[PDB]
């Protein structure tokens, strides 16, 4: 069984192999391209080195990002089922995953889940084992919009160091040598000082400037509220009873979760927002940025999940994109 | 003592008035009578405004 995680940036699949989604058919974690979609699928197939010309003999699973098209999804499985032919076929959320993964117990999964993707960030809470969409919180910024707002402002500082600095090659300098500070106003504090960080690959405060436009809206422009008012809202319509479980379990998980000190600062925060006899615990997993494929290869590799959760070709076709939206 | 948050009162007069506090260390909640409100009152306090206030 090969597992299938498509993201806006960035496509992992294994049973492994994970490339960028430039060919980009997903933009905002909806796919907007159902041919580039299927490409990048046919080329996953063959670098996983399936037998068959089109994938089959194996059942495959697919990633599907919040609030994930239906018209999409019936072209994506018409095409898929027509087209490529596998044995069986099943969907599954990388944030649900990695919340299996993370929680010690794969069969009760409870806590608000913050998933940081590329081209959006979406938190959700989960109780019971279940999401509710309810409370669902998506954003359209990302650690990619957040990686080319950096390249601009780098771009901005010197004329020439644009044009010498690649954007990829300042994304990554910005991954490993930037982390998001716990405190905001002791960071520009500290960075008056005549000692400085003098981050030399000359980067200055903009390295922790940039990653906090994550947790400030309002540093790039955007009109949307902000994480404390996401966690704020979500946390006061719902009943007293299930704070003490969203607090005690809090996921992070992807590549924009990379940046060091975000488990930290979020642990302050969210400890200042909650109430002071309500404990906050984030939870950060080993492999973080792995933990979406390892816990669809978990799903996919638990029998009675995979009987259940899986869904035919033939009999989906017949009963429609209903049976696994539903 | 801390930032208050919302002030919600509640034949009509006051019943009681709901006030909200919000600091570092935990946010929690208080209803208080229509003279400590006046008092309150007394001193301009609105949305946003760090209080201190000893209930003895």
């Amino acid at each position: 069984p090969l597992v299938l995680d498509n993201g806006s940036f960035q496509v992992r699949a294994g049973w492994r192999l994970q490339f960028r989604a430039v060919c980009s058919p997903f933009d905002r974690n909806v796919p907007v391209n159902l041919e580039l979609q299927e490409l990048l699928l046919d080329y996953s197939f063959q670098h996983l080195g399936v037998s068959s010309q089109g994938c089959v003999d194996h059942p495959i699973v697919l990633t599907e990002a919040v609030c994930n098209p239906l018209y999409s999804r019936q072209m994506m499985s018409e095409l898929l089922f027509e087209c490529y032919g596998i044995p069986k076929v099943a969907y599954g959320i990388d944030s649900l995953f990695s919340f299996y993964h993370n929680k010690p117990k794969n069969s009760m999964c409870s806590g608000l889940i913050i998933s940081s993707g590329y081209q959006c960030t979406h938190v959700l809470p989960i109780l019971e084992g279940r999401l509710d969409a309810k409370n669902c919180k998506r954003i359209n910024l990302g650690g990619s919009q957040a990686a080319g707002y950096l390249q601009r402002l780098l771009q901005l500082k010197y004329p020439g160091h644009l044009a010498a600095i690649t954007l990829s090659r300042m994304e990554e300098i910005l991954h490993e040598h930037s982390y998001i500070a716990e405190d905001y106003v002791e960071e520009l504090h500290k960075w008056r000082c005549p000692d400085y960080y003098e981050n030399n690959v000359f980067v200055g405060t903009e390295r922790i400037r940039a990653p906090e436009i994550i947790f400030q809206p309002s540093l790039i422009g955007e009109e949307q509220a902000g994480i404390a008012e996401t966690l704020q809202y979500i946390l006061d319509r719902y009943p007293k009873d299930i704070q003490e479980m969203l607090v005690q379990n809090v996921f992070l998980t992807g590549g924009n979760t990379m940046y060091p000190g975000m488990k930290a600062r979020m642990e302050k925060e969210l400890l200042e927002m909650r109430p002071f006899r309500s404990s906050f615990q984030v939870q950060l997993a080993s492999n973080p940025v792995l933990d979406a494929w390892y816990g669809a290869r978990d799903w996919a590799l638990n029998h009675l999940d995979d009987n259940e959760v899986w869904i035919t070709r033939k009999e989906y076709e017949e009963k429609g994109g209903e049976y696994l939206k539903e | 003592e801390g930032e208050v948050t919302e002030l919600t009162p509640c034949g009509k007069t006051i019943s009681h008035v709901i006030i909200g506090l919000k600091t570092a260390k935990g946010t929690k909640q208080l209803k208080l009578d229509p003279s400590i409100f006046e008092s309150l009152q007394k001193e301009r306090v609105e949305a946003g405004d760090v209080i201190y206030i000893e209930a003895n």
